[PDB]
C-alpha cells in the first residue's frame, strides 16, 4: 500500500498515508481473520484506531502508560530504523501488564 | 422497546461460553476505549 500510495516519491504527508486501508485490512484480513468473538474483534478495532493515527505522526505522541502515577510510554522522535532500534533498545528492564494496557494486577 | 458501553456475560472465568450482552453506562471521567483494553467483562459464577 506504502508502494501504491508512493510513486517512487522520497516522502509523504502523513496525512495521505492509507491509515483507513491499512486498518480496515489488518482488522478484517491479516490478524482479524483468526479472531472469533466479537468483543475480540472490537478489542483489535480499538487497538488499530488507537495506534495507526498518530495524530498524522506528530510529536509527543502517547504509545501507552507505564504507571498510572506520572509515567508514560511516549513516541520515539527517531525517523531512521538505526534510531527506532535504539529506543527500543532503551526500555527499562521492568514490564508491567499497565504497557500492554491491562491492569497491573493481572 | 427503545457515553454508554457493552459488556458480556459469561459464564465462568474461562469467558468461553457468552451469554448476553449488557449495555451499562460510563462515569464522567472514563474513557470507553480503556474500558474495552482492560478486558472489562461480567462473570455468572466466581
Amino acid at each position: 500500500w506504502l508502494d501504491d500510495t508512493a510513486k517512487g516519491r522520497q516522502n509523504i504527508s502523513p496525512d495521505k498515508i492509507p491509515w483507513s486501508a491499512l486498518k480496515t485490512l489488518m482488522a478484517q484480513s491479516i490478524y482479524g481473520g483468526r479472531v472469533d468473538n466479537e468483543f475480540d474483534q472490537r478489542l483489535l478495532n480499538t487497538f488499530l484506531e488507537r495506534l495507526f493515527t498518530t495524530r498524522s505522526f506528530d510529536s509527543e505522541f502517547k504509545l501507552a502508560c507505564k504507571v498510572d502515577g506520572h509515567k508514560d510510554i511516549q513516541m520515539p522522535d527517531g525517523i531512521r530504523r538505526e534510531e527506532f532500534v535504539q529506543w527500543v533498545e532503551l526500555l527499562p528492564d521492568t514490564q508491567t501488564p499497565s504497557w500492554l494496557g491491562l491492569p497491573n494486577n493481572a | 422497546k427503545q457515553s454508554v458501553v457493552t459488556l458480556p456475560v459469561y459464564l465462568n472465568f474461562t469467558r468461553a461460553d457468552l451469554i448476553f450482552t449488557v449495555d451499562f453506562e460510563i462515569a464522567t471521567k472514563e474513557d470507553p476505549r480503556s474500558f474495552y483494553e482492560r478486558g472489562v467483562a461480567v462473570l455468572c459464577t466466581e
